[PDB]
């Protein structure tokens, strides 16, 4: 009977979709290599004082998915589009994910956040803050830099995305 | 003693029989010997269950007996648990 916000993690391989998820879900961070196929998480969280349930579908980075993505994306209400600030390639890949998402959901204003992860590795930054911000404004979505390691802004991106999904459900009901 | 097990994460969330899955949650056991029950889709997976921490257990799924992807963990300390997520058993 509680509200249920369905979030979907998208982005290229190794950008930190799982790390962000596991830090948010279990307050942990471990430097490990474990490519994702498709993982599901769901727990009670308190959003602006109200108890709700967040559901997170953590997906594969590899672009070896085509029609599979469509099904996943269709089941989600909000998306965290993640890339690593240390890998320009993952950043350029976001345009594709965005395209594929807007298509299946048939909504240009679907809850969406551009996430520049691995902010703690400033020394290896390949994507400038300015560049990332401009793209976010072009798509009309917020941009947030995160660190699954120090947890900086991790809770924020999940909460902000939920607030968007929340707002969305207000309008439609 | 402790509270009931609560499975809140499943990785991956689907797979063919005998797929290795990582189970995440709360109160999944105060120790390796605390685990006395592990059923996924009605299938008893206890024999392949490897306790890692109170928030993590790894095991292998087996052929379903149920059509619901329920993940039931039972510990000596907290009893029978529940899950917020489900597993989808795939066919080869
Ligand atoms: N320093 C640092 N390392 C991070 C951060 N986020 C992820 N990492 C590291 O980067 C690696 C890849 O992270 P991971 O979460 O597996 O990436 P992914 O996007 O889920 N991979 P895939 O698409 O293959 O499923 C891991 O070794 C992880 O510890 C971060 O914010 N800071
Ligand atoms: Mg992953």
């Amino acid at each position: 009977s509680l509200a249920l916000h369905k979030v979907i993690m998208v982005g290229s391989g190794g950008v930190g979709k799982s790390a962000l998820t596991l830090q948010f879900m279990y307050d942990e961070f471990v430097e490990d290599y474990e490519p994702t196929k498709a993982d599901s998480y769901r727990k009670k969280v308190v959003l602006d004082g109200e108890e709700v349930q967040i559901d997170i579908l953590d997906t594969a980075g590899q672009e070896d998915y085509a029609a599979i993505r469509d099904n996943y994306f269709r089941s989600g209400e909000g998306f965290l589009c993640v890339f690593s600030i240390t890998e320009m390639e993952s950043f350029a890949a976001t345009a594709d994910f965005r395209e594929q998402i807007l298509r299946v959901k048939e909504d240009e204003n679907v809850p969406f956040l551009l996430v520049g992860n691995k902010s703690d590795l400033e020394d290896k930054r390949q994507v400038s803050v300015e560049e990332a911000k401009n793209r976010a404004e072009q798509w009309n979505v917020n941009y947030v830099e995160t660190s699954a390691k120090t947890r900086a802004n991790v809770d924020k991106v999940f909460f902000d995305l939920m607030r968007e999904i929340r707002a969305r459900k207000m309008e439609d009901s | 003693s402790r509270q009931p097990p609560l499975v809140t994460g499943i990785s991956p969330n689907e797979g063919i029989p005998w797929t290795k899955v990582t189970i995440r949650g709360e109160n999944l056991g105060t120790g390796p010997t605390d685990l006395i029950g592990l059923t996924i889709c009605g299938h008893n997976c206890l024999l392949t269950a490897e306790w890692m921490s109170a928030s993590k257990i790894v095991c292998r799924v087996g052929q379903a007996k149920n059509d619901k992807g329920d993940i039931i963990v039972t510990t000596k300390s907290g009893g029978r648990g529940t899950s917020t997520v489900s597993f989808k058993l795939l066919k080869p």
